[PDB]
This record gives structure tokens, C-alpha cells and sequence, in this order.
RNA sequence: GCCUGGCGGCCGUAGCGCGGUGGUCCCACCUGACCCCAUGCCGAACUCAGAAGUGAAACGCCGUAGCGCCGAUGGUAGUGUGGGGUCUCCCCAUGCGAGAGUAGGGAACUGCCAGGCA
RNA sequence: GGUUCUCCCCGAAAGCUAUUUAGGUAGCGCCUCGUGAAUUCAUCUCCGGGGGUAGAGCACUGUUUCGGCAAGGGGGUCACUUACCAACCCGAUGCAAACUGCGAAUACCGGAGAAUGUUAUCACGGGAGACACACGGCGGGUGCUAACGUCCGUCGUGAAGAGGGAAACAACCCAGACCGCCAGCUAAGGUCCCAAAGUCAUGGUUAAGUGGGAAACGAUGUGGGAAGGCCCAGAC
RNA sequence: UCCUCCUAAAGAGUAACGGAGGAGCACGAAGGUUGGCUAAUCCUGGUCGGACAUCAGGAGGUUAGUGCAAUGGCAUAAGCC
RNA sequence: GCUCAACGGAUAAAAGGUACUCCGGGGAUAACAGGCUGAUACCGCCCAAGAGUUCAUAUCGACGGCGGUGUUUGGCACCU
């Protein structure tokens, strides 16, 4: 027995692509929670603690899909 | 042997199959050996008695167009579900 | 009756029914049933036809059967008020796509099957037609 | 160019707020409105988005 | 075996200096001789190499595959480096312990003014 | 021109399996280890000093379609918009169009530096 | 419960969040008035992007049937036997909201471009109302894919829209009423009379007032199409 | 009151006395960094020892593991010393 | 320093009866009756193992399936 009981605000997935935010690092181009298929590609900051991936300065933001078992990763073409 | 006589098609896709369907004919496509593919229509109602016979998949069929002779062999068939209609044949060159 | 023997959900959304079938050829015998319509078809169902044609043939052939119930059937008591949770499974069932074989049998002649499977369709809900294996 | 005319013919009452930002911006305001606008292809776009109301004269 | 263990204990390093997008000094050692070369932040193009497996530095020592031939050639790639003009290399150890014969050539290469 | 080593691009048409083959150099085995260094015990690994011997193992290369992998054309499913029907489901006009499967392909390609051999 | 003269312009909501709250109230969402502002905002074309829904599939997690091989367990002696069952594996066949080695159409985010739109966009300030929604289409949960049931997402209408059609018939189809005309053309729907307009034209079908309610099933009703056994050397 | 999944219609969000489970902690190392390492399961051989303890080899390649429910992650390891 | 867990937290500090009852409202919400629905109930029909000595259908009829009525037990809360 029992229902409802169901966790509230699941937060966000997808926050932009190219020059959405662009200005500075940004806290957007991540999936929170996911790690799995967005990765830091090094043009982008790392992870923050709870796996948010973030801007360094400016750019467009791209994904790309290369090295060994084909992840998926974030890049920031400075300009 | 089987002579079975086709027309090349000038339409293709969902709607044109159901045309050519409800007009009593079905699509088929001849592909294989070195040439490119080519999709014809057949009629069913002579397709479909021909098709019955047992030998109609075992031996060599000859498809005749406007003066090709193909002489292709069947290679699969596509049925309706649940009537006995024809949907669509491949065949491969031989 | 015919049910899995452990469930890894207890009870099931209601879901659609939509679409063709899937298995639609005669593979395993030699003279098949499949049905035209789509339905439910509940485990009593399936062991009365099944009983039909075993008793039509008594010791004869061999009886394949195809469809299987695996979602469960949920209904709340007679005097019950709406809401206060969902009800409880009371039977399985199958659902049917048209086309879908459903019987096949082997080791029996066609002029005999085809009586097996007129009783058989006698007793299913959803109608049905007599195929042969055929070939490809 | 060559231009093209578009008539409305029916009516945007029940219709999706979509098609008639397409009237919107075709600029036809009533049935039989019968504009003239260059032929290009966004313009043929908007045509075909609401081509089931609109009839066209070329 | 023995080199897929070594590739997976350098690999983190060996990808960290490419994040950090800097030059990287790569040192691949063998039982008989030992090769150091510059690899530019991209990872593509050489920019300098110095081995034990040439005319010059190996027909003047007594052995190569020691800690004498080792501060040779870290001698060599320091002095090629510098003409060449690039500076703050990164080294990286490849896999091997930074204690063995790799202690030199490192060491050879930061007395001589590459900056480690 | 090849052969080898290091660092990359790409991430299975780049893998696995089976057969053959390579030692001038390089590579790996390989000898010893009072020392630098080390084993929850062991020079197995890490590490040091060497070059007697062998390409056996490993590794590189070549052949092979057994498997993995890639994969059309056509048809089918689904679906946006408009219309219709006996409306729990479908049909027509138009636009998009799979998955699976079939024919077929397939025993990778490529950049830089260094060495052996012309 | 009731709230008294006239005209002009615009014009909602019945949602989210909180509530000793649930027929109240507050912030935001929606309306109005004023000021300011960048090519801002909307549609279409092209370009870039993430996906895991429909569908499909069974490598994984579960479930499912058949066939083969065959651990192991067990009946029947003290070490053989087996009319017994059966794990794993291989081949074939299905199913899944809480399965995915695949995967759309739409929708959304961003960039460029033409045309069109009384700025339709955003910010600040004055005034509000409203937080009982209803039905129809599509995708669903619940219910008996029962209810003019109930709970969500999205569109339309009513609410707050008169007019024409469905007989009558808010919520269905066509269509948005500034005023006047003893004027013309049309939409849905219609043209024998009631009652405006074809007792119109051509080719078929139905014998049932079917049309103008209802299924499994039954049947020498009747029209059409593609085949088969039999054959005037004699067929039913 | 809070967390995880589905419902939820491939951006976010989305209700029901809808369908299933957890939390009201723990750690002074279970944190930081450096160095190093790689699982479950099965098969063959071997005293006690056997279905299963430990040892050697071979298959397999994450079906193992995570301080705690579920989802998403993790070989670079976020797993082990 | 609060299991203020009714977790945006009316007080530091709080349980019941009214058939003796009373006021303001509601068909925004139940009981009687109407309405929608037809799960259930009632009636009919389809298949036919079997009973009927023989024999499915003189008379019944298992396992199953399809309908009608609005007619019982129910569901909704549209009217009062
Ligand atoms: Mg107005
Ligand atoms: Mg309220
Ligand atoms: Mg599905
Ligand atoms: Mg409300
Ligand atoms: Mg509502
Ligand atoms: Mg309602
Ligand atoms: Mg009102
Ligand atoms: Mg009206
Ligand atoms: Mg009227
Ligand atoms: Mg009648
Ligand atoms: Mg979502
Ligand atoms: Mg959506
Ligand atoms: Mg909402
Ligand atoms: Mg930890
Ligand atoms: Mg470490
Ligand atoms: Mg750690
Ligand atoms: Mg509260
Ligand atoms: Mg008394
Ligand atoms: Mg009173
Ligand atoms: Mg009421
Ligand atoms: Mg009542
Ligand atoms: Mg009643
Ligand atoms: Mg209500
Ligand atoms: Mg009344």
C-alpha cells in the first residue's frame, strides 16, 4: 500500500546550444545528473561537484561524438 | 516455364502503392547481377494463381517487358495479413 | 488457465490496441487459425478452444499454441465507491492484433483440422480463418 | 519577378493559431481579399502551409 | 601486456597535458636505449627529438640504455629545444617511475635550462 | 623505395578466429643483481648493471569470408496539415518516412618525427 | 439578496504557488490606461543542435511456446538402471508504463534572409477582475477504452457571439452582427408538397419502405470478378 | 515534509484516495593528494575440503563493486590497496 | 535551544455531547423520486462434450461466446 509520494522538481536537461548564453562561463550546456554522453571536451570547464558542465569564457557550443565507445561531447569555439 | 508480364512504374511511394493496390496490381522490385534496380508493377489477379504453384519459387521465372527479358528468380514475397493478397515481391537476377 | 508464473508488476496500465500482428505465418505445423479482428483474449478462452480441437482429435497430431495472456485484468468489487486506489487482478488476458496466428497442428489432415479449428473458432470471441503452412 | 495573387476563399475562425499567423503574414484580412505577392520560395512556403484555404493565380 | 599496463597508467597524464593545451616532453624508455622528443600542445607535429639510436650521442658513451646516456640525450633535447626557442615544456613520465633512469635526462634537461 | 620505434587523427569496412612469416637495425624475450629501487612473501611486477643466446612466447606484417561489423533499392509501420467512415479502430489528398530483413560490401585509412636498408 | 441616466474604445479568467487553506485571501500568469525602447515580436525558407516518444526489436532486465544436445536430481538393486523431471547452451516464435544493441513525424532552442503585420515585443508605473469552468477533436491515467463519470496535456467553441444548417437542440458544421436598402454572388446544407431552388442529364445497384436503430451466427436473395472438376465420341 | 522511477504525449513543466520503493543518517576517514591495481561467474588439477573456504592455470570481459532506496554514471576509473 | 512531522511553522498553554437545540447558506454536497450508464440482475440466441438403454438437439445441456430490456443490486452527482 501507499501511492503519491513522488519527488518534486527534477531541475533541467538541455539549457542551449552555440551562442545561446555565450557571454562568460555560463551554467547551462548539461544534462544535471547525467555525466554519461556530455563530457567536458577541455574547451569547456569540467564538471562541477554535482556534474554540471559550464563555459570558459565565450563562444559558440557544439557537441561532437569521438574517441574510444563513441561519447558524446561539449566543445566552445573561442572567439 | 512462368512468363509473367510487368510495366515499369512512373510514381513511387505510400500512396502510389495503395493506388496500384486498389486497382487490383501490386509493386515489385527486380535488383541483383550488376545493373542498377528497377521497380515494376504486376497484376494480381494472375500473379497471385501462378504464385499458388509450388514451382513458381523453385524454378527460374521470366519476367517480360517491353523487350528486355530478365529472367529473374523470386526472392521474397510480402502478403497481406490477414486475406489472400499480394504486397510487394523482390527479385534477384539469375 | 495459462498465466506467467511470476510477475515482475502486479498490475498493468490499460494501454491501446493498435495495429497489425506480428506473427502472422504458420511456422511450427502445418495448418494454422489466425484471427481477422482485434480483442481481448482471456486464458478461459484459450483452454476451452484448446479442449475443443484436443477432444476433436482426441490422439492425433500435435497443438501448437501462439498467443499467450500476459497482462493482467484489474476490477474493484460491486458496492464500491470511485477512486481509493486501483482494483485487483482478477484474470489475464491477451491481446490480438488482426492476422495473429493463434493455433497450429501438424500430424492431422486438412479435412480434419478444419473441423478442429470450425469448433475451436466456435468457441473464441474474435473471429477467425483457416491458412496453410505454404512456403515462403 | 513575376508576382502571384492569393485569394483567401474560406474562413480562420477554428482554425490553428499557426495558420493564422500564415494569414497574418501573407496579409490577407477577409475571404476574397485577392493580394499580390512576389513569387519567391518563403512565399510559396506560406502558401503551402494553407494552401487547403488559400487559392492561388499565376 | 607489460605496454597495455604502461599506456593505461600514463593515459591520465598523458590527456590531462592536452587539456591543459602546453607542449609536453615524452620520454619512451627500452631496456637498450631510451628517446625523448617535444610534442606540441596539439599533439600532431615534432617539434624536436633526441635519442641513443644516432650516429652522434650514442658513438660517445660507453653504453646506451644507462643513467649517463640518459643525462646525454637530456643534454641533447635541452640544447635542441633551446635553439629552436620553445620554452616551459611539461614532461611527462609516460607510464615509467619518475625514480630510474628517467630521474635523468630530466634532471640533465632542467640544469640545462629547460624549464620543467 | 621499403622495414622498424614513438606521438597523433579516426573509433569495429578499424575487431576476433585460422594459416604463414620476420631478426642487419629496432622490439621483445633474455643474464646478473653486494648497490639506486621493491615485493603485505617472491628481481613475478617495479628497478639497476649488461649483450651469451633465441624470434619459441609476445609483437609487426601477409593470406583466408568462420564469426563480429557496415549495408542499399523497393515495400511496410508510424506521423504533421486538411477531409471522411460502419468511429475501442481506420480510410483519402498532400508532406516526412522508419526498424527489421534482402542483394551487397568488408581481412582499414592517414599525419609528423626518428632509425635500418639503395 | 439588492445596487437607479446615455454613447464611444479596448477587453479577461475559472491556471501555478502558499494558506487553520479548499465557495476566502495573497504573489505570479491573463485584462485595461500611461511613458520609454533597440529590426524587438509573429509566419515562411535555409543552416546548427539535444532527444529516446510512436514504431520496431529481443544483445540486456523480465516473461513465453516448440525442437535438439545434455549437467544434475529422482524411482529400481548393490554397484548398474531409468516408461521420470530438469539447469546451462544452440535453433525457431511471441509480449512489456516502470526492458532498449535501434529509432521517426511533430514540438523546442539558436543563427541568417525576403515579404507582410496600426509594435503585434520588452521594461516601468496607475486601476482591475479572476483563482466553481463546460463540451468536441487528438494523446493518456482511473472506471467496465461504461457514464452528459472522473483526473491531466494540447487545440477549438461556449463562457462573454448574434446569423445560416443538423427538426426542436450553449458547448457539432459554415460563418464573426457600426447603421440603412422591396439589391447581386456565395459557405455548410439543399432543389416532389409542407417550404426557396433539378419530378436535371448519363451509367449501374436495391424489392427490403432497405433507405428511415442493433451483434455472434444462419441462408440455392441478387449483381460482378478471377480459377477449378466435368464435356456434346453423350456430361448433371 | 524530502528523494528515485513510470504515468509525462523524444526541450522544461504537468493531476488523481494513480502504479512501485526510500529519507529525518554515516565517516576524523568512508575527506585531500601521490603511487599502484582490476571484477562476477564457470571449467581443469591438488591433503584435510565438501556444491561452495585456500592454491595454479584456462575460459569470460564487468552480468562485479559503490556506506544506504531507485535512476543516471564510473576502466580514465567515481571501484580496490 | 522546536517530531513547531498538520513539516510557509494561528497560543508557552486545550478533549467531547446535543434526539432540547438555534442562526447564515448550499441542490457547489448525501437520503426519497427523475436523468446518464448497464458492471451486476432478468430474458433471448451461437457451438455442442454429455445425459437421455440406441440416439447431441422429445426434454436438458458442461467448457466457452454474442445480444436485448431498463427491471434488481450498483456507479455518476445533471434537476429540485
Ligand atoms: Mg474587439
Ligand atoms: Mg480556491
Ligand atoms: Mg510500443
Ligand atoms: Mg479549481
Ligand atoms: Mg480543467
Ligand atoms: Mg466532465
Ligand atoms: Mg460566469
Ligand atoms: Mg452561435
Ligand atoms: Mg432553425
Ligand atoms: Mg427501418
Ligand atoms: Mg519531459
Ligand atoms: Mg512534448
Ligand atoms: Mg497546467
Ligand atoms: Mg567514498
Ligand atoms: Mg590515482
Ligand atoms: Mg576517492
Ligand atoms: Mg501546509
Ligand atoms: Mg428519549
Ligand atoms: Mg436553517
Ligand atoms: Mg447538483
Ligand atoms: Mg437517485
Ligand atoms: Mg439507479
Ligand atoms: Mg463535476
Ligand atoms: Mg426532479
Amino acid at each position: 500500500g501507499g501511492s503519491t509520494r513522488n519527488g518534486r522538481d527534477s531541475e533541467a536537461k538541455r539549457l542551449g546550444v552555440k551562442r545561446f548564453g555565450g557571454e562568460s562561463v555560463l551554467a547551462g550546456s548539461i544534462i544535471v545528473r547525467q555525466r554519461g554522453t556530455k563530457f567536458h571536451a577541455g574547451a569547456n570547464v569540467g564538471c562541477g561537484r554535482d556534474h554540471t558542465l559550464f563555459a570558459k569564457a565565450d563562444g559558440k557550443v557544439k557537441f561532437e561524438v569521438k574517441g574510444p565507445k563513441n561519447r558524446k561531447f561539449i566543445s566552445i569555439e573561442a572567439e | 516455364m512462368f512468363t509473367i508480364n510487368a510495366e515499369v512504374r512512373k510514381e513511387q511511394g505510400k500512396g502510389a502503392s495503395r493506388r496500384l493496390r486498389a486497382a487490383n496490381k501490386f509493386p515489385a522490385i527486380i535488383y541483383g547481377g550488376k545493373e542498377a534496380p528497377l521497380a515494376i508493377e504486376l497484376d494480381h489477379d494472375k500473379v497471385m494463381n501462378m504464385q499458388a504453384k509450388a514451382e513458381f519459387y523453385s524454378e527460374v521465372l521470366t519476367i517480360v517487358v517491353d523487350g528486355k527479358e530478365i529472367k529473374v528468380k523470386a526472392q521474397d514475397v510480402q502478403r497481406h495479413p490477414y486475406k489472400p493478397k499480394l504486397q510487394h515481391i523482390d527479385f534477384v537476377r539469375a | 488457465m495459462l498465466q506467467p508464473k511470476r510477475t515482475k508488476f502486479r498490475k498493468m496500465h490499460k494501454g491501446r490496441n493498435r495495429g497489425l500482428a506480428q506473427g502472422t505465418d504458420v511456422s511450427f505445423g502445418s495448418f494454422g487459425l489466425k484471427a481477422v479482428g482485434r480483442g481481448r483474449l482471456t486464458a478461459r478462452q484459450i483452454e476451452a478452444a484448446r479442449r475443443a480441437m484436443t477432444r476433436a482429435v482426441k490422439r492425433q497430431g500435435k497443438i501448437w499454441i501462439r498467443v499467450f495472456p500476459d497482462k493482467p485484468i484489474t476490477e474493484k468489487p460491486l458496492a464500491v465507491r470511485m477512486g481509493k486506489g486501483k482494483g485487483n487482478v482478477e484474470y489475464w488476458v491477451a491481446l490480438i492484433q488482426p492476422g495473429k496466428v493463434l493455433y497450429e497442428m501438424d500430424g492431422v489432415p486438412e479435412e480434419l483440422a478444419r473441423e478442429a479449428f470450425k469448433l475451436a473458432a466456435a468457441k473464441l470471441p474474435i473471429k477467425t480463418t483457416f491458412v496453410t503452412k505454404t512456403v515462403m | 519577378a513575376k508576382t502571384i495573387k492569393i485569394t483567401q476563399t474560406r474562413s480562420a475562425i477554428g482554425r490553428l493559431p499557426k495558420h493564422k499567423a500564415t494569414l497574418l503574414g501573407l496579409g490577407l484580412r477577409r475571404i476574397g481579399h485577392t493580394v499580390e505577392r512576389e513569387d519567391t520560395p518563403a512565399i510559396r512556403g506560406m502558401i503551402n502551409a494553407v494552401s487547403f484555404m488559400v487559392k492561388v493565380e499565376e | 601486456d607489460k605496454k597495455s599496463a604502461r599506456i593505461r597508467r600514463a593515459t591520465r597524464a598523458r590527456r590531462k597535458l592536452q587539456e591543459l593545451g602546453a607542449t609536453r616532453l615524452v620520454v619512451h624508455r627500452t631496456p637498450r636505449h631510451i628517446y625523448a622528443q617535444v610534442i606540441a600542445p596539439n599533439g600532431s607535429e615534432v617539434l624536436v627529438a633526441a635519442s641513443t639510436v644516432e650516429k652522434a650521442i650514442a658513438e660517445q658513451l660507453k653504453y646506451t640504455g644507462n643513467k649517463d646516456a640518459a643525462a646525454a640525450v637530456g643534454k641533447a633535447v635541452a640544447e635542441r629545444a633551446l635553439e629552436k626557442g620553445i620554452k616551459d615544456v611539461s614532461f611527462d613520465r609516460s607510464g615509467f617511475q619518475y625514480h630510474g633512469r628517467v630521474q635523468a635526462l630530466a634532471d640533465a634537461a632542467r640544469e640545462a635550462g629547460l624549464q620543467f
